[PDB]
RNA sequence: UUUUUUUAAAUAAUUU
RNA sequence: UAAUAGAAUAAGAUAUAAAA
């Protein structure tokens, strides 16, 4: 008999089992205060036993995994859980950079011997890909051996529904604090496996629909494979809560799939919301230019342009007569929403305008006052010719603040 | 010859058994390039163990400028060397004098990085008041230096100094001016400002601050132009002596500021072709070109100064050859010696020549009578034709209009210039014409070429004038196009500007009438 | 070379550069370039960004690796100085940074994506093909700087600034990256048409590769570009005309009236036809479909004297084409395995199982090429399909080879993909097949998974 | 086939492909009849011959090209940014990852350029030729050798012929050249006078490496292979430590006894040795004779891409 | 013949 | 003890995929 060495990624138990079991009941349990919370010193005191425990059995692993050959008996799911836990608790903070990286490098030579031998399925591939590059541990052989193995679109085919959401998940979740480098092979991840979803699409539920379409447009991928999971969606509004509907649109401006129906819609259940915030007001604004903006007057239904301009005015101002109840974070919010409204010439109660130039008030003077903390020259011209063009009866403070300071110069140049 | 107690101390260093601070290879390194007496330089053995001596030490103790002149010292025997860079301050170490030194260290050992400059102006904001007023002027010439883009952060140390105008002299006035000349994002109300404090305490500036102050009005602009006004009033009092520099920096803001009232313009002038024998090359260089565009060089000043340059014609910079010979143009003035110093000087530096010199050199003696009696014109088709990879539109078109004023005629360069313009197309009529006048010295060309010279040339009929329309129709036809919508195009022209055929009519254009 | 400062040497190397990839590949000129590049430094010097980023170009392009000091001392500056890199000086960075694959390439490659991403629209006609082709030699998936530069493209060629090589450029630089879209291509196509007589064959036929290469499905422009190549056929050079056999079989499309005269002007040529040419116009017929003796028995002839010519691609296109078709040639196919066998280690993951395929699909064994490959197999079980995978089995099994360190890797990766194995109906015989010869004894496990 | 117009002037992906030498040290080989230059004295010749060991006169590299060299022995153990063609190498102490006080390499002249190139360099190839009897000499294999500071260990004794027992005939040299200073506190080479002739042409039994222990036990271990015979000529011939410059070169017999010291001074200390052999070599066993190499069979002349033939009597 | 866009978006789930 | 600057420039095949 041939002496494979073919093990399940997901028999042949070692004590490898028994110690992932005790660092996930420790995980558990230290999870589970931290839910009771919602006595921090006692809390402590416990976490602090808890990573105490953790600590010296890790510490018993990697010893035992440096001197005794347990890497090559042991089977493959063993590995993966492995990894995970040695990848996870470092950004929990319960280990050390020596033992951490001492752990990691074994891994990795194990990881690759099984490489070179073959045995890396199509779902060991995509697992060691994802739990590697969101901890930016660098190792040239098996980077590249990696992206490389992740062109072979042909194996990627079968992939179960819990794999994927995992991997997309994790993917999501830690995109702000990466680093460029990590950046590309990221994506090759996504693009894996981006047949498999679009295959997928009727299965998802309406939830997830958006978190696959959020974790595909933040890496900047709109790939075709995956355009029937956006349309359903655009038929299956309604189901969404008011403030997925703003991401909603933003997602489906950015998938080449807005139109006016689909738009219609989005407004009518943005404005079903108890109490409007800034983004959803934004989105609506952004939905409603873009939507405009498409109409010829020149077509095949260059007669019909007309009336269809007026409903979308008209759906401009049921969301502009509510626009006080937002609470403005940034000027440039406030910039475009009033860009929107005055471009397309909607008409806004004279409430909601005080309500948001009383507001950026505020704004502006602690610019102007604290100097410590970046209001460009631009953004402030824009503003007070905004403010003079509605009147400057509606806010004579900002006005005569705002001539202030182009006067003395606090606000810097779009150059630097 | 190394007696035994200097052997033993030789090889005690060779084995990298003694353990040197960065004060002791300093010390070292400076008693080597004082005295050569032990040939500390001549042995590779010992300066290569004291460079992994200094490799390995904690070069923080001494100042920037002793890291360089390790790192100097080290490069001029063989060794590559570059000093350590230094870290930010972290957490107490922060004070406005180890925010100072971690630019100057960036300064002088040529090291520059842009996220350590962000990352140290975003900890220098808070204690900005902290800082002493030769601190401010300090920061401000540190980040003039490197070209940092952050206008906001110089506007604000500006302010801050401004705020202090009686402490500062003349010669920090000065400094602060130009570095804040040289920022390019700098507001113009801070510059209005600044040079207002430098339009007061004129009469105290030394030659120093002249230098700086005409260094900033000539990095301004013409915007500018009344400040330089009290200036020029300012030296009208000491131009009988003053240094030559001085003199050459006030001919360039002449240059610059297009000033127009002529008197001080001619008293300068002739202040300076003085003292002009002791300008160096590049100042020399510098006040002949800006005596040349503002109209005033007559015999005697062009002879003063081309027997003043002919001194530095021996060994030319690549750089100089073409403005001057520029200048021997347009000039109706005798300067045969002075063009044949310089074609030989451009003959001995043909192979490294970049793409536009030597195009700016072709062109310029491109209409030269005694230019085409020479091996220069040989010479330079040769590396004209190795060269076309390297050359763009306005490089390939001086080169090959050049060449063919010249006389030169090979057939092989002209064919490979057409095909380096077709790559990429001919924006105007002049970049054009160029190839049509190669092209014609031999007179044939393959049907392809001429279909696309042709295709070309038929959108640019609507535009040129006539005497554009006779050499284009003189070149197609020596070419021998047969192509029609050309010489339709070409015919329509004509006839707008001169209505219908007449017997008075030249043939040729009437030909061009028949649309052959 | 000593009196030369760096900024001579990065203008040197750029000519030295682009005398040997353009005209001939003189060893001298590529050897010279080595040595003087193996001892030069950027240390101690201000250097302009343009300078360096010549010479890491002119330093990768000669081979010169990422360990070499040059290449560190101009990625650390590329690293430091990042808003000195303008946008004419961005695609000299991407393209040297192409190839090497480290930590510091990676990073400088995404700062550039995003700082072209951000700048795609104030860029004009050179720089938009410039940075696309750039960022076509790397790997990158960048969607959105991909749009935004291929909006920018259109606005340019609507108004017509754009010439036959920059439309080469762009076309070939877009189909290698993938990205298809059809109205950038449908404008590339419609410039070229309003350049008319300014394109000749040699910037046609490229066109039309890159125009079938991306696969757009659109027979509106196929028989255009036809009708367009039919009157050019009598200037085509041999590589030429292989180069249309190969993108007219990528179109599908039928074209009568141009196969044949594409026929008669290759037997006119065939006396120019290398190894390379054959290769590609035997796949071609292959993809194609069509079955023309007349043309494959002149190929097989020009094919025999040229054996010392081919590579391991030439010789596993030429004999898997000759296979399909059911062409005999013993000479030819004896001295294609020979040649095979001195070259084994050559073959790429694919080619090999390819190669040993079509040699075990006809009935010729050779034991000088059936070791060489057996053995060779090892080092490229690793990067198969489950498909591949069963084709290699079979083949191996056909040439009784029974050595258990050749057959331990293949078996792993067919039980590493067995859903897939066994999920092909097109593979089944073979299956049964191969387990007819090792017989349930070899690797029970799949055995097991075989009766299910 | 058809290379791209971007990669046209690369590199194969390994060295051993490329036939002959790039010019990188030192520009192209000499003509045929350019090759009498570089002959060594009879008198070392004979020097060799009886002691087993000789100093060649003349540094056979320039400062600079010492330099190149140890920039390419520090880049060949970054162990943060690993060397490209790491997997050209027939093996490594980083294949653990994690390296140590001692880095040693072999094969490397199949992953950097300068290496590669040493092994062609005439003045070294001639001398081993002549050793060699004036035969066509190919390269066995290298081996770098690199020493961290103040914790540097020490390799005991050994015979390099131990390690070839897969090669039949006794017919080789070794040529060892420094890349930095040494001297007997920091990796010297002491060898014994008179080793090559002590058991008939055999070999010594191995030594007992015990490490984490000190220097002086290491290098005593001695007393512990040979016999009284051996004893006594090493009492009249004690072992003999030799200083090196930075570019010295020695010549080895394979069958002497060989040593290197410790590290104890402030840097890391580099050296590298290069074996070369006879034309008529012949192998025992049957397939490869170094890990994934051309496999051979019976008793068969050892040639192929791996051991190139350097130089050429003819 | 022509049809393209401008959010800080953060709610998937698991023992891998 | 140590501080002076100039140039504007384009090469081109990796063995895949359904609708005005």
């Amino acid at each position: 008999p041939l002496p494979v060495s073919y093990s399940p990624g997901s028999v042949t138990s070692t004590a490898i089992t028994a110690h992932c079991d005790v660092l996930s009941e420790c995980v558990a349990k230290a999870d589970e205060l931290a839910v009771q919370l919602k006595t921090q010193e006692g809390m402590e005191e416990f976490v602090e036993e808890l990573k105490t425990s953790a600590t010296n059995e890790m510490t018993a692993l990697v010893k035992q995994m440096q001197t005794t050959p347990l890497l090559q008996r042991a089977g493959m799911h063993e590995l993966r859980r492995t990894l995970y836990y040695t990848t996870s608790l470092k950004e929990r903070d319960w280990l050390e950079e020596k033992q951490y990286t001492a752990a990691m490098r074994m891994l990795t030579v194990e990881v690759l011997r099984r490489d070179g031998d073959g045995v890396l399925s199509a779902d060991d591939v995509l697992y060691v890909t994802t739990h590697v590059v969101t901890a930016n541990f660098y190792n040239r052989h098996l980077w590249n051996r990696m992206e490389k193995s992740l062109l072979k679109f042909s194996n990627y085919e079968n992939i179960d529904m819990s794999s994927v959401k995992a991997f997309s998940t994790r993917l999501f979740k830690t995109r702000r604090g990466c680093a460029k480098e990590t950046l590309d092979i990221r994506r090759k991840v996504l693009l894996a496996m981006s047949r498999r979803v679009g295959v997928l699409a009727n299965d998802f539920d309406l939830p997830s629909l958006l978190g696959v379409l959020q974790c595909y447009t933040v890496h900047d991928l709109t790939p075709f494979h995956l355009e029937p999971l956006a349309i359903r969606a655009t038929n299956h509004v309604g189901d969404f809560t008011p403030h997925e509907c703003a991401t909603l649109a933003h997602v489906l401006r950015k998938w080449r799939t807005m139109r006016l129906e689909v738009c219609e819609r989005l407004v009518e259940r943005i404005c079903t919301s108890d109490q409007l915030t800034h983004h959803m007001a934004n989105a609506a604004m952004i939905a409603i230019r873009t939507c405009f903006n498409q109409v010829s007057d020149g077509g095949r239904n260059a007669m019909n342009a007309e009336p269809t301009r007026q409903k979308l005015r008209a759906m401009g101002e049921q969301i502009g007569c509510r626009l006080d109840e937002v609470e403005y974070p940034a000027l440039p919010v406030i910039l475009s929403i009033l860009d929107v409204v005055v471009t397309l010439k909607i008409y806004v109660p004279k409430k909601c305008l005080q309500v948001i130039f009383s507001q950026a008030n505020d704004m502006v003077a602690i610019v102007m006052e604290q100097k410590d903390d970046p209001i460009t020259a631009e953004e402030g011209r824009q503003l007070q010719a905004l403010l003079s063009h509605y009147g400057n009866d509606l806010a004579p403070e900002l006005s005569q603040r705002m001539k202030e300071a182009f006067r003395e110069g606090v606000l810097p140049d779009e150059a630097s | 010859a190394r007696p035994s107690a200097l052997h033993l101390i030789f090889e005690r260093c060779k084995l990298n058994l003694v353990e040197f601070t960065a004060q002791d290879v300093y010390q070292i390194c400076t008693t080597a390039y004082n005295m050569d007496t032990l040939g500390m330089l001549q042995d590779p053995d010992f300066m290569r163990g004291l460079h992994d001596a200094f490799r390995r030490s904690d070069q923080t103790v001494i100042s920037p400028f002793q890291a360089n002149l390790i790192a100097d010292t080290f490069r001029k025997v063989g060794i590559n060397s570059m000093p350590k860079e230094v870290s930010v301050p972290e957490e107490d170490a922060i004070s406005p004098e180890s925010l100072i030194l971690v630019l100057r260290n960036m300064n002088i050992t040529k090291q520059r990085d842009e996220r350590k400059i962000n990352e140290v102006l975003k900890l220098m904001f808070p204690i900005l008041d902290e800082f002493s007023p030769t601190q401010l002027s300090l920061t401000v010439t540190e980040l003039a230096r490197l070209k940092s883009t952050n206008a906001d952060f110089v506007g604000k140390l500006a302010k801050r100094i401004m705020e202090y105008n009686d402490d500062l002299s003349a010669l920090d006035i000065s400094s602060a001016a130009v570095s804040l000349a040289y920022c390019p994002g700098i507001s113009h109300n801070i510059l209005y400002r600044m040079m207002q404090i430098v339009e007061e305490r004129m009469g105290e500036f030394q030659p120093e601050d002249y230098i700086n102050v005409l260094h900033a009005l000539n990095t301004l602009g013409p915007k500018f132009v009344n400040t330089f006004r009290k200036i020029v009033e300012c030296g009208l009092q000491h131009v009988e002596n003053m240094d030559a520099v001085t003199l050459t920096n006030y001919m360039v803001c002449f240059s610059t500021m297009d000033y127009k009232q002529r008197e001080h313009i001619d008293i300068y002038a002739d202040a300076l072709v003085e003292v002009a024998t002791d300008l160096s090359e590049k100042d020399l260089v510098m006040a002949f070109i800006a005596l040349q565009r503002l109209r005033l060089l007559s015999d005697t000043m062009f002879g003063t100064m081309a027997s003043c340059v002919i001194r530095y014609a021996a060994k030319m910079d690549p750089r100089n050859i073409a403005p001057i010979m520029d200048i021997c143009s347009t000039v109706p003035h005798a300067s045969d010696h002075l063009m044949k110093v310089l074609m030989d000087r451009a003959v001995e530096c043909t192979r490294i020549l970049t793409a536009n010199q030597l195009g700016d050199i072709l062109d310029i003696l491109g209409l030269y009578p005694p230019a085409r009696e020479h091996p220069l014109v040989q010479l330079f088709g040769k590396q004209a034709r190795l060269r076309l990879d390297l050359m763009g539109p306005d490089a390939l078109a001086n080169a090959t209009r050049g060449l063919a004023n010249l006389g030169y005629a090979d057939p092989e360069y002209y064919a490979q210039a057409a095909e380096t313009g077709f790559r990429y197309g001919f924006k105007d009529w002049t970049l054009l014409e160029p190839m049509l006048m190669g092209l014609s010295i031999t007179g044939q060309c393959p049907p392809t070429m001429v279909r696309v010279l042709g295709s070309h040339i038929a959108p640019m009929a609507r535009s040129m004038s006539l005497m554009e329309i006779e050499r284009a129709n003189r070149y197609l036809r020596r070419l021998g196009c047969e192509d029609d919508f050309v010489y339709k195009a070409m015919a329509s022209r004509v006839l707008q500007f001169v209505k219908e055929v007449t017997p008075e009519m030249p043939e040729d254009l009437q030909v061009l009438l028949q649309r052959g | 070379v000593s009196h030369l400062s760096a900024r001579n040497i990065a203008t040197e190397a750029l000519q030295m550069k682009k005398l040997h990839q353009e005209r001939g590949g003189n060893p001298m000129l590529a050897q010279q370039a080595r040595r003087v590049l193996f001892a030069t430094s950027i240390a101690g010097q201000n250097l302009d960004a343009r300078s360096v980023a010549l010479l890491l170009n002119t330093a990768v392009y000669f081979g010169m690796e990422s360990d070499a000091k040059l290449v560190r001392e101009c990625i650390d500056y590329c690293l430091k100085n990042d808003k000195l890199i303008t946008v004419d000086v961005l695609p000299i960075v991407v393209t040297a940074c192409a190839t090497l694959k480290s930590r510091d390439a990676r990073e400088v490659i995404e700062m550039q994506a995003q700082k072209a991403a951000r700048n795609a629209k104030f860029l004009d006609a050179k720089d938009v093909t410039n940075i696309i082709s750039a960022f076509s030699k790397t790997g990158i998936n960048h969607e959105k700087l991909f749009a935004f530069l291929s909006r920018r493209v259109q606005t340019l060629a609507r108004v017509g600034e754009f010439e036959a090589a920059h439309l080469v450029i762009l076309a070939n630089a877009f189909s290698r990256l993938r990205y298809r879209d059809k109205f950038l291509f449908g404008a590339i196509a419609r410039r070229a048409m309003s350049l008319r007589e300014r394109v000749t064959v040699n910037e046609l036929v490229p066109l039309i590769v890159a125009f079938s290469k991306i696969g757009l499905k659109d027979p509106k422009l196929s028989k255009r570009f036809a009708t367009k190549a039919m009157e050019y056929v009598d200037q085509m050079n041999a590589e030429q005309v292989a180069s249309m056999f190969m993108a007219f079989a990528y179109f599908g499309i039928r074209y009568d009236q141009l196969f044949g005269v594409l026929t008669n002007r290759a037997v006119e040529l065939i006396d120019e036809f290398n190894a390379q040419y054959i290769s590609t116009t035997l796949n071609a017929f292959q993809r194609i479909g069509i079955n023309n003796p007349e043309l494959f028995d002149n190929l097989a002839e020009r094919a025999l004297a040229v054996v010392q010519d081919h590579d391991a691609r030439d010789i596993s296109k030429t004999v898997t084409a000759l296979a399909h078709f059911g062409l005999k040639d013993e000479e030819l196919f004896k001295r294609l395995a020979s040649h095979a066998a001195s070259i084994a280690d050559q073959f790429d993951a694919m080619g090999l199982v390819n190669t040993a395929h079509a040699f075990a699909r006809t009935n010729f064994l050779q034991q000088d090429m059936a070791v060489a490959l057996s053995e060779r197999s090892v080092y490229v079980c690793r990067l198969l399909d489950a498909g591949e995978t069963r084709r290699l089995l079979w083949a191996l099994a056909k040439f009784q080879v029974r050595d258990p360190k050749i057959l331990t890797p293949v078996f792993n990766r067919c039980l590493a993909l067995h859903y897939d194995f066994f999920a092909d109906p097109t593979g089944s015989e073979e299956i049964e097949e191969i387990f007819d010869f090792y017989g349930p004894n070899f690797c029970p496990p799949l055995y097991q998974l075989y009766i299910s | 086939s058809y290379v791209l117009k971007f990669l046209r002037g690369q590199l194969p992906e390994d060295l051993k492909d490329v036939n002959g030498a790039l010019g990188c040290l030192y520009g192209t080989l000499p003509d045929v009849d350019e090759f009498g230059q570089f002959v060594i004295s009879p008198d070392v010749v004979n020097s060799f011959h009886q002691f087993g060991y000789v100093k060649m006169p003349i540094p056979v590299l320039d400062h600079q090209q010492i330099d190149k060299l140890a920039d390419e022995v520090n880049e060949l153990a970054n162990n943060v940014e690993h060397h490209p063609k790491t997997e050209r190498l027939y093996a490594t102490s980083l294949a653990d990852l994690t390296g140590g006080p001692l880095f040693f390499c072999q094969g490397q002249w199949r992953a950097a350029w300068g290496m590669h190139d040493l092994i062609y360099l005439p003045t070294i190839t001639v001398a081993a030729s002549q050793i060699l009897n004036n035969s066509l000499v190919r390269l066995w294999y290298d081996e770098v050798f690199m020493k961290a500071a103040r914790t540097g260990p020490c390799v005991p004794w050994q015979q390099n012929y131990a390690r070839w027992q897969h090669t039949k005939p006794v017919n080789h040299v070794t040529v060892m050249i420094a890349l930095d200073t040494m001297n007997k506190d920091r990796g010297a080479p002491c060898l014994v006078p008179g080793s090559h002739r002590w058991r008939e042409g055999g070999l010594l039994p191995p030594v007992s490496y015990d490490p984490t222990k000190d220097e002086a036990h290491q290098l005593n271990t001695i007393w512990e292979i040979i016999n009284e015979e051996e004893g006594e000529m090493l009492m009249d011939t004690p072992p003999v430590t030799v200083d090196l410059r930075r570019g010295e070169a020695l010549l080895i017999h394979p069958l002497t006894l060989f040593a290197t010291h410790g590290n104890r001074s402030l840097d890391a200390v580099r050296c590298c040795f290069i074996h070369y052999m006879g034309e008529k070599t012949y192998a025992v066993q049957n397939g490869p004779l170094l890990p994934h190499t051309t496999k051979f069979q019976a008793d068969a002349m050892i040639q192929g891409p791996f051991y190139p033939v350097v130089f050429d009597p003819a």
